């Protein structure tokens, strides 16, 4: 016995909804016009819908300033709307972002991981798993690691925690051969450790938890060669977590 | 709906455009969503001429809100002291209480505003008055090391 | 500020006639449209050319008597657009009115409202005239009521019902009717007044000394008391200026908005004082809807005096009334009697047996003694629905038979509201 | 499918009594059979489904209270989240009361654990 | 709600037809070419009800009815077209109508219908004339209802229906026509006035003093009822306008439609009456059974809905006195739990050689006592199975007579109860 997809239901429009004061409005230097402008199209245009439409929709002119935000844009405000706006798309629209959707939007979101206020991680990390559940692991998974490696802290707990949100939602079922194995040890291991070899104690945990997550994707018999490299004290904290995770 | 009008003009504080409204006869004592009437807000941001142009139309001088917080209260907390005097002259509740068990001396003592303190004591201010915590305007002066706020309140 | 008024099913259309005959006579406003002579714009708008057209919607499912509109006296006045008609009426029958062939016009309504809201700068909401036994009336004015709660929810919205009454009755199931609409037009009314047809035509019969008045008879009766109540919004008075007023000042209860209106004096045409015309309004015999207030509480009460009036007067009339009578009030009311004035004479139309007084008075007050309306309406509903008797034709229309349990309900817990009030 | 593909559009027709009937053959076509062997009925629910908003809106009381039915079959077989994302919210709220009055009436597993009813080739398997 | 097609079938159908299209031509001022001279306006206001000429179907397998209509005063009116005729006649055999020979013609018929129909602003509904002891006004004619019914659902359903007596005619195969005819009418239609020869023959025997009715005799009541029963459809007024409105507030069970219609004054073929009856006069031929069309005693029953019609000039004022007054002196006769359910309507133009008249629409649980004697007649009848042979050789089962006798059983069952319900 299947089960049904509930996504037959029938799509909706929303291309036909925006106003003709609105990209001078995102491109505007005053930070409520570009606010409200998003706002609008989240509160009246977005939010109400349930399924945008698959059929002959070009979003990647609206997803491409959303974007520009989400990087850029100065007021987190702004971000934040914005990135909610990201997921509703991501979300009602499941199945779209296959690449160019999907990655006109990723390397921004994690670059803006950075912000550390509550409700702007909140709303930049639900996006970055939208854009991951429909679209994992075809760019992310190396783009995440890139940016594991990059300098800011926040920008490497929450990249790191990115790819353990991921690790637990990984799928089957092809061969071994599927794109993590492909770079598990060249790179998903190498970069892991990076974090679990950090200055700071609050990423040395992340790390802990996305190694142990790790090993219990792909067996903690194959990487127990690192763990041997590993100290001993490192070693205890990662088991801790291997005892609690579940993928 | 003129009493949210009016509302809208007594707390941004057109002193003009009130006179427009109430001759209109819009409601002095319209109430918004927390209770607050427009006397209460002119109170709040300091408009002294719409306090005065309220209660000579029949604004409610002891009105409370949801928490109740009467205009003495707003007033003394912000200090606006020449409004504190105004509402006084026309019958204001020296010792109001509000939810929290606050008296407007101890928001004026709270905040500093000394001489707002020595007004509201010369209107016979309880000086004993306690709130929820069971703290006086005398404990939060030896709370707060104001001994100038200390002085006044003993005097 | 400009209201727009909606008039549904013969009922609502044919007072509504008798409503801009009395607007346009009470503004100097000409039959072709023109004025050679601000407040009355709340219910008009203006041409370029110079001609003032009302912010109306005339519906009816059926074109006999809105083709009498655009084909009389006052043809020119309306916009042709403004006038919709359907072919298949009611036919006496709620569920036709609402579900089966009141969903076939409902959208192009609201499509011709939009148009008028859309002229519009800062709408307050809705005048609603209908009767409560018609078909159209009640089925598509609640079906109305409904989409206007949601196309333009944030505003006001105010009924002139006609409650029924068996010396012109149509029909048998009008009190399914009443009920029906009362019940899902509830949630969507800010305030409503009932017209009892029984008591304009003993008014009709007694003070205008008619024998077997006809409909215009009643409808100059009742436009009269219409303007009466609509003056404060066309001539910018003190009191009840616009829609939210309405409410504030008659409306302490959601659910129990509905004020009786008394109105003296209806003098034959074949001067009376300031006082003599306040007691009158304490006077059962001269009330829209026929009950005893003396039975019932007080909510509010305001007094709309229009013509040579001084205000002294009406102080000492108020407390003659205050002290010589004993109206009970509410222990959680105000128990101030509202006032306001409007110097200008009521007019009346040249011709009408209803004769120009020097002085008017329109006392609209929320007593619980109208509770005794809706129990009439109540009982004979009961006797019907107790043998399920003309149930059929609803059901066979498009309407469960539930919802008729769900009204009585919500009218028996109506009938419960207005005794905890006053008790 | 082929057999309720080619009298769906006879819900479409003027005289009530074909529709109230029609809606009652549809209705029983499913609780004795149901949808096995099925190759889209992704497809098959979306196109029996259209139309059952105006069969319940319906003016006939027939065709309304054959259509509850119907709805209850289709629940019976795979409801009730999935018709109340599809169907429930649409309907009438009085309608939607007795519709879930009648799921509780109802006893037996989320789908039928036997048909009362094989086909062809199911019936020598 | 404007305009109402006319149908006609078989030779009762034609006869009582065209006699009533005689009368409200009249009134309306239209001569037998069919062109205007009248003198007043209240008669042209809803002239497109009835008319373009007629909107008149005329249907019979009897092919001599054709000229039977034509060769009469009002013949010409007609248009050609809706002339449906058959070849042979039913021979008093229901089955024949309904689904032999009369169901080979109905498709015929219902193409003039259906083309007097397209060409119609907004129909009403439908309104046919016949006998129920025929073969084909009661077999072809209801086979015709249906087939009506569900191509037009929307619409009406309004017959005239002519109860047989054995009074005038003596073919005993009537009672098993009649009941088959009524098992159709009380699922097929939204309102039928039951029209009694056995009262018919009645009043002109006992109030008119005939000592032999002929036919004309009896279509002359029939006709001047006809015409009283639909002034409220041919003439302005507020009261029970349209034919669905009617059926609404006279019809609270819909099996139980059927109306018993009563009228006054009795007058003879072109005689001479007194000065004009007075209104309490009027309201006094009511409750007295002489003046109902169906015999039945409304004494015997309760009353679920009342239409009266007063036409002439008279004091509104009055006959609102008169019929509120017989009313409550009355009020263990009319039913307690549907309140305001006696209305009055008044029509200023007279009928044709009265000054004043009165139309009593009813609907009375006594009209049980009508399918009693049908029943009784039927069972009589099936019980000994006689003339069986002649239905079933047509297609019919035994069984029909069987369901349409139990069929009108529980019809006049649910007269009885509605009689003995109580309000308390
Ligand atoms: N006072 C007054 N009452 C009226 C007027 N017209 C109708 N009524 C009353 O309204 C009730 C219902 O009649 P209508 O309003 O004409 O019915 P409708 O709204 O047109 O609905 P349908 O005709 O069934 O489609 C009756 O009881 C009448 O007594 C009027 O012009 N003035
Ligand atoms: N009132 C009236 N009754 C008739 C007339 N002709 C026939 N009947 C009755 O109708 C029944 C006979 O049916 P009929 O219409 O003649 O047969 P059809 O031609 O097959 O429909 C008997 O009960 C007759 O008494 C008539 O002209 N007037
Ligand atoms: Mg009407
Ligand atoms: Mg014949």
């Amino acid at each position: 016995n299947a089960v049904d997809p509930f996504e037959l239901l029938p799509p909706s429009v929303i291309l036909d909804k925006f106003p003709a004061d609105f990209q001078t409005r995102i491109s505007s230097t005053k930070w409520k016009d570009r606010v409200e402008a998003l706002e609008e199209i989240h509160n009246n245009v977005l939010k109400p819908v349930k399924k945008l439409a698959h059929k002959n929709q070009d979003y990647s002119d609206y997803l491409r300033v959303l974007a520009n935000v989400i990087q850029k844009d100065a007021n987190v405000q702004a971000v934040t709307i914005a990135a909610n706006s990201v997921q509703l798309l991501c979300n009602s629209l499941r199945s779209n972002f296959t690449r160019s959707y999907g990655a006109i939007v990723l390397v921004p979101l994690l670059e803006r991981t950075k912000e550390k206020k509550p409700s702007v991680n909140e709303a930049i990390c639900s996006a970055l798993d939208a854009v991951a559940t429909y679209c994992g692991f075809d760019d992310c998974l190396e783009e995440t690691l890139n940016y594991m490696k990059h300098k800011t802290p926040q920008v490497r707990i929450e990249c790191t925690k990115f790819l353990t949100r991921m690790l637990q939602g990984w799928k089957s079922d092809g061969p071994l051969q599927n794109q993590l194995l492909f770079k598990l040890l060249p790179e998903v291991t190498t970069a892991v450790l990076k974090i679990v070899n950090d200055t700071q104690p609050t990423t040395r945990n992340t790390g802990f938890e996305c190694f142990a997550t790790l090993m219990k994707l792909v067996g903690e018999r194959e990487l127990a060669d690192p763990l041997e490299k590993l100290d001993n004290l490192k070693k205890k904290k990662i088991y801790e977590y291997y005892e609690k995770v579940e993928v | 709906d003129l009493g949210k009008k009016l509302l809208e003009a007594a707390r941004a504080g057109q002193d003009d455009e009130v006179r427009i409204l109430m001759a209109n006869g819009a409601d002095v004592n319209a109430t918004d969503a927390s209770g607050l009437t427009p006397l209460h807000l002119a109170a709040t941001y300091g408009h002294l001429e719409i306090v005065e142009v309220l209660l000579k139309h029949g604004a409610d001088v002891n009105a409370i809100d949801i928490m109740g917080s009467t205009p003495l209260h707003l007033a003394a907390l912000i200090g606006h002291l020449e409004i504190v005097e105004v509402l006084l002259k026309h019958g204001a509740d020296v010792n109001a209480v509000d939810t929290w068990g606050d008296t407007p001396l101890h928001l004026a003592a709270i905040m500093g505003h000394l001489e707002i303190v020595e007004v509201l004591l010369k209107h016979g201010a309880d000086v004993n008055a306690q709130d929820k915590f069971g703290k006086t305007a005398f404990d939060i002066s030896i709370d707060n090391g104001n001994e100038d706020l200390a002085e006044i309140l003993q005097k | 500020r400009e209201c727009i008024s909606i008039h549904v099913g013969q009922a609502g259309v044919q007072i509504g006639n008798a409503c801009w005959e009395l607007y346009c006579l009470e503004h100097g406003i000409q039959p072709d449209g023109q004025m050679p002579s601000d407040s009355f714009n709340t219910f008009f708008s203006e041409t370029g050319a110079g001609k003032h057209v009302p912010r109306a919607v005339f519906v009816d499912l059926e074109p006999t008597v809105i083709d009498e509109v655009r084909t009389g006296t006052y043809r020119q006045l309306f916009h042709p657009e403004q006038l919709i008609t359907g072919k298949e009426d009611a036919a006496n029958n709620y569920a036709r009115g609402h579900y089966t062939i009141g969903k076939e016009i409902i959208d192009l309504v609201l499509d011709r409202i939009r148009k008028l809201a859309d002229q519009c700068t800062g709408l307050q909401g809705f005048s609603v005239f209908h009767s409560f036994g018609g078909g159209t009336g009640s089925g598509f004015t609640s079906l109305l009521m409904e989409r206007l709660s949601v196309d333009y929810g944030k505003k006001s919205k105010l009924e002139f019902s006609i409650y029924p009454a068996p010396q012109v009755s149509t029909a048998v199931v009008e009190p399914y009717n009443s009920i029906l609409t009362t019940h899902t037009t509830l949630e969507h009314s800010d305030c409503a007044f009932m017209v009892d047809n029984e008591a304009i035509y003993d008014i009709c019969r007694r003070n205008l000394d008619i024998e077997r008045p006809t409909y215009t008879n009643l409808n100059r009766l009742i436009g009269q008391i219409v303007s009466s109540i609509t003056a404060s919004l066309r001539f910018d008075g003190a009191l009840n200026v616009d829609l939210t007023e309405f409410q504030t000042n008659l409306v302490p209860y959601p659910r129990a908005h509905f004020p009786l209106a008394t109105y003296a004096p209806v003098i034959s045409a074949e001067q009376l004082s300031v006082a003599e015309i306040t007691n009158a309004c304490f006077e059962p015999a001269n009330q829209m809807v026929k009950c005893d207030p003396r039975h019932g509480k007080y909510m509010a009460c305001c007094l709309l005096y229009r013509g040579d009036v001084v205000p002294k007067d009406v102080n000492a009339a108020i407390a003659t009334i205050k002290t010589k009578r004993t109206i009970q009030f509410v222990d959680w009311c105000p128990t101030g009697f509202k006032v306001g004035i409007n110097y200008e004479p009521p007019t009346v139309v040249p011709g009408g047996d209803l004769a120009k007084v020097q002085r008017a008075v329109c006392m609209l007050s929320n007593t619980t003694a109208i509770a005794e309306a809706w129990a009439r309406l109540d009982h004979k509903f009961d006797l019907m629905y107790a043998k399920r008797a003309f149930v059929h034709w609803y059901v066979g229309e498009g309407m469960e038979e539930g919802e008729f349990s769900e009204a009585r309900e919500d009218m028996a817990a109506l009938e419960k509201d207005y005794e905890e009030v006053g008790v | 499918q082929q057999t309720v593909n080619l009298m769906l559009p006879s819900l479409s027709n003027k005289l009530p009594r074909l529709v109230s009937s029609c809606v009652k053959c549809l209705a029983t076509i499913i609780e004795e059979f149901g949808f096995i062997n099925v190759s889209d009925i992704n497809i098959l629910l979306s196109e029996i489904l259209e139309p059952l908003p105006k069969l319940s809106s319906h003016a006939d009381r027939n065709v309304r209270s054959e259509t509850m039915n119907l709805i209850l079959q289709i629940y019976k077989w795979f409801g009730k989240e999935l018709l109340q994302e599809l169907l429930l919210e649409k309907l009438k709220p009085i309608q939607q009361r007795d519709l879930s009055r009648m799921f509780e009436k109802y006893e037996g597993t989320i789908p039928p654990k036997q048909q009362p009813r094989l086909f062809q080739w199911a019936v020598p398997a | 709600m404007r305009e109402i097609v006319h149908i006609q079938a078989g030779q009762c159908g034609n006869q009582i037809g065209a006699k009533f299209w005689e009368v409200i031509s009249d009134e309306h001022g239209i001569d037998p070419t069919g062109s205007y001279h009248g003198d007043s306006d209240l008669q042209l206001e809803r002239i497109n009800v009835y008319y373009n000429v007629p909107r008149a179907i005329l249907v019979d397998l009897e092919p001599g009815t054709m000229d039977s209509v034509r060769s009469g005063p009002f013949g010409q009116i007609f248009r050609p077209d809706n002339f449906v005729f058959g070849q042979s006649g039913a021979g008093n055999n229901w089955a024949k109508g309904h689904y032999t020979e009369g169901a080979e013609l109905v498709d015929s018929v219902l193409d003039v219908v259906r083309k007097e129909s397209e060409s119609c602003d907004c129909l009403q509904g439908f309104q046919l004339t016949h006998s129920l002891g025929g073969g084909t006004g009661s077999g072809m004619g209801t086979l015709l209802i249906s087939k009506i019914r569900e191509e037009y659902p929307d619409r009406i359903m309004n017959t005239f229906s002519v109860v047989p007596s054995p009074k005038v005619s003596d073919t005993v195969v009537e009672p098993y026509n009649a009941t088959l005819s009524v098992h159709q009418l009380v699922e097929n239609t939204d309102e039928t006035y039951c029209i009694d020869n056995e009262a018919l023959y009645d009043i002109c025997f006992r109030t008119l003093k005939l000592t032999t009715p002929t036919y004309g005799d009896l279509n002359h009541l029939v006709s001047a009822t006809m015409s009283g029963v639909t002034t409220c459809l041919r003439f302005p007024g507020q009261l029970n306008a349209d034919l669905r409105k009617l059926a609404v507030n006279m019809v609270p069970f819909p099996r139980l439609h059927f109306f018993m219609p009563g009228f006054a004054p009795l007058t003879s073929r072109g005689s001479q009456q007194y000065r004009a009856l007075t209104v309490p006069e009027l309201t006094q031929q009511m409750f007295d059974a002489k003046n109902m069309m169906a015999a039945c005693d409304p004494r015997h029953g309760r009353y679920l809905t009342v239409a009266a019609v007063f036409r002439g000039r008279m004091s509104m004022k009055e006959v609102d006195e008169q019929m509120l007054n017989v009313q409550n002196k009355n009020s263990s006769y009319f039913v307690e739990w549907i309140p305001n359910n006696v209305k009055t309507a008044v029509c200023d133009i007279p009928p044709r050689g009265l000054k004043m008249s009165a139309t009593f629409i009813g609907n009375s649980t006594a009209i049980q006592e009508l399918f009693k004697r049908i029943s009784e007649q039927f069972t009589a009848m099936f019980r000994r199975k006689a003339f069986l042979h002649w239905y079933t050789g047509e297609g019919m089962d035994e069984m029909e007579f069987t369901e349409a006798e139990s069929n009108m059983n529980d019809l006049v069952s649910e007269y009885q109860q509605y009689q003995d319900a109580t309000a308390d």
